[PDB]
RNA sequence: AUGUCAGCGUGU
């Protein structure tokens, strides 16, 4: 009808996998697709709030360029696996996570407590491997929300506790989402053969529900461009 | 979009029979030299050029 | 690694007194992000001796170019080694092989 | 040889792929040369010459 | 002023500074007098260096990318899309071609 | 506000005039406290001196004449006040 | 903190014309003056609904590439010309406009017989210049409402189709540049350039641009 | 609150 434009909606959510995932929006009237498409992929990956981990404190570890009598991987190591762990806080912002471990094997993200608020997405993911037959390892991690990436050198801008010895800093990349790929292909809808579909192909690290990153996305975008619409 | 892809230094077709043909070349002056007909610097610069 | 390289990587590595190479053949006894003990063979023991060898890995110590020298462990506990066989990796090494 | 190994994965054997734009995201108007190459970091840093 | 550690230079003063993006380093200068200030903008801008001294070539050429990008802008093809139109003007053209 | 100084130089013709001129009326302006005759559109004091010689309306004669006609009405105005 | 995001401030408007506009933006998110900015791009050239000339009739002429003696132009130029003819219709989604003029040839669009709904916002564009002062040129033109630019050659022996260029927009250009505020030197400051046709004002577009997309998105709005 | 010697290296 020129002036006319038919609504896209949600159709389809193919989850592959915990963390591979696709979403179907149709339909999509001539061009509208690719915009979107582009769109909603530039906010996703820049974009989407998530949890990661931000402090660590061990127990007998007091720097980062130490070693524990034990553990067979580095400190260092240590808080590097501990970047890529995939954590999921509901209700709050900040947790206190512990983990505690003794005896002889590696030590798995299912040794967390259990805190109830918090769901660990990668249960089996590894942090170190206790050696010893006498050696404990006892850690806490403090955990935040946030977007983007924010490296530990911006986050000591203002000194407030002063950083007692013993706590080290590990940069968090907060970005929940690690790849997303959108492909326009042509739908049947009320017989126009003119209409497209988008399919969105996302893989995340699980702890994002898919259809709620496309309406935050969209929210995003409806919220920037009301600015536009006003227009002084 | 432009980019440098080891298919794009097209090596000529005929390269390969261009050096077989100078090779019997260079291969035949040797031979005559080999029978003295020419001298050192004469048979030098016929295979420079 | 490289993943191009020109299978010269193992010889500059184990040459250059950069990663612990074991001197007998054996069992790793023990595991440590610090030191290795390995539990030598038998066909290697000597009289009189109790038989482990003992590698106490450099960790973090600066190099005279202000960088930084680390040895970190590659072998697990129970496995069998041999003479020659690289225990830790260290400085732009991964499993033996030079890592720039 | 390269075009063999290239043909034993699921990869062109021109080893020129379809690239789009980032922040556009158009199509290049060529397939582009992408790959994996080693990089090093050489010992001048920015830090150190300010 | 820009944030981060190394000073960006213009592209096209390069061929002057004998320059390249390469590691090599340079030095800044503050003339802090009103004279010193003056003779840099009237005598010492890039903007009246455009011709060498030596010999009155001048010196702000594209060397590399600008005259790759235009040399793809301006060719022509046999068969590409859109081939025989009449356009308006270049606003047209540049809308069509986007 | 300013990029090139073709236009100034050609006005001045020297090149090396407008420079000592340039500096003479950004000095007046900066610590004499002299009006500028052009608007500052939030301009540097050179960009300023240089704007205005753009349209002749500072040159080495205008400068003198100026200061010329400045000192005499201050020394006539000072010998009537005292005497 | 999470959800407050940046929101676009310092909205200047410069106009160049009447039909020409430039907008900028300072404080943008990192990255966000790209997608804001391509977006509404692609809308306004490809997307924006107006009204504008499909077809044409010329009485006396039956195929694009024939020579019409009284005038000067040929038979390229009159399309280019009609072309290039702006028009606004209310209320019809396809009208047919007669143009009918003899004598000496300073054809304008003040010439074209008015039918109300029709608004020619720029009467003096030149379509044809007659040379015999014994000459004459009838013309049927047809303008439909549609939706972004439609060539002809894509899409009645004497009818000749011309390009439609249903967009009211001549030309759309954004460019990003760096911005700064509390001491955060990557944000990005979006400069629209704008020059439109002359049937609505260049922020007018921007506009029903924008509420276009605003409308699409609503479906996910929270 | 230096200087010098020697070596290595970077950019030309
Ligand atoms: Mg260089």
């Amino acid at each position: 009808s020129v002036t006319e434009f038919l609504k896209p909606r949600l159709v389809d959510i193919e989850q592959v996998s915990s963390t591979h995932a696709k979403v179907t929006l149709e339909p999509l009237e001539r061009g509208f697709g690719h915009t979107l498409g582009n769109a909603l992929r530039r906010i996703l990956l820049s974009s989407m709030p998530g949890c990661a981990v931000t402090e660590v404190e061990i127990d007998g570890v007091l720097h980062e360029y130490s070693t524990k009598e034990g553990v067979q991987e580095d400190i260092l190591e240590i808080l590097l696996n501990l970047k890529g762990l995939a954590v999921r806080v509901q209700g709050k912002d900040e947790v206190i996570l512990t983990l505690n471990k003794s005896g002889i094997g590696p030590v798995t993200a299912a040794d967390i407590t259990h805190d109830g608020d918090v769901e660990i997405v990668k249960p089996q993911h590894v942090i170190c491997h206790l050696t010893d037959e006498n050696a404990s390892i006892s850690m806490r991690i403090k955990v935040q929300r946030g977007r983007g990436y924010v490296p530990a050198s911006t986050r000591i801008h203002s000194e407030e506790d002063e950083r007692p010895i013993g706590r080290l800093l590990v940069d968090a990349c907060y970005s929940p989402v690690e790849r997303i790929a959108y492909n326009v292909e042509a739908a049947r809808v009320e017989q126009r053969t003119d209409l497209d579909k988008l399919v969105i192909e996302m893989e995340t690290n699980g702890t994002i529900d898919p259809e709620e990153a496309i309406r935050r996305a969209a929210t995003i975008l409806a919220e920037q461009l009301e600015a536009f619409v006003d227009l002084r | 979009g432009a980019s440098v892809g080891i298919d794009d230094m097209v090596i000529p077709e005929k390269k390969h029979e261009i050096i077989s043909e100078a090779e019997a070349e260079v291969a035949e002056i040797q031979e005559q030299f080999q029978s003295g007909l020419v001298t050192a610097g004469e048979r030098y610069n016929k295979v420079i050029d | 690694k490289p993943l191009v390289g020109t299978g010269m990587e193992r010889a500059v590595a184990v040459d250059s007194g950069v990663t612990a190479v074991a001197k007998r053949g054996g069992v790793v006894q023990y595991v440590d992000a610090s030191r290795i003990v390995i539990k030598v063979n038998e066909d290697e023991m000597y009289p009189g001796e109790a038989g482990i060898d003992i590698y106490n890995l450099t960790k973090y110590t600066r190099s005279n170019q202000n960088t930084c020298i680390n040895q970190m462990p590659c072998v697990s506990l129970g496995e069998p080694v041999e003479r020659g066989d690289v225990l830790a990796d260290g400085p732009s090494t991964d499993l033996g092989e030079l890592a720039l | 040889e390269i075009k063999e190994l290239l043909k034993l994965g699921d990869l062109p054997t021109s080893g020129q792929i379809r690239l789009y734009d980032g922040r556009t995201g158009e199509q290049f108007e060529r397939p582009v040369t992408v790959g994996y190459m080693y990089m090093l970091k050489l010992n001048h840093l920015v830090d150190d010459k300010m | 002023l820009i944030e981060g550690k190394a000073i960006q230079l213009h592209p096209l003063v390069c061929a002057a500074y004998n320059a390249d993006f390469d590691g090599d380093q340079m030095a800044v200068h503050v003339p802090l007098t009103l004279e010193a200030q003056l003779e840099a903008r009237a005598l010492m801008m890039s903007t009246n260096n455009i011709l060498s001294p030596a010999n009155g070539e001048p010196i702000i050429v594209p060397s590399q990318d600008v005259v790759l990008g235009l040399y793809y802008m301006t060719r022509d093809c046999v068969n590409a899309k859109g081939e025989g139109m009449v356009l308006t003007g270049p606003k047209e053209a540049e809308r069509l071609y986007r | 506000a300013r990029v090139t100084v073709q236009d100034a130089v050609e006005k001045i013709g020297n090149r090396f005039d407008l420079v000592l001129v340039a500096a003479r009326r950004a000095r007046q302006m900066q610590v004499g406290g002299k009006d500028p005759l052009v608007p500052e559109e939030n301009d540097k004091t050179t960009v300023i001196a240089l704007r205005e010689i753009e349209e002749g309306l500072i040159n080495n004669q205008i400068l003198d004449v100026r200061e010329r006609q400045e000192q005499q009405e201050q020394e006539a105005a000072e010998l009537q006040a005292v005497t």
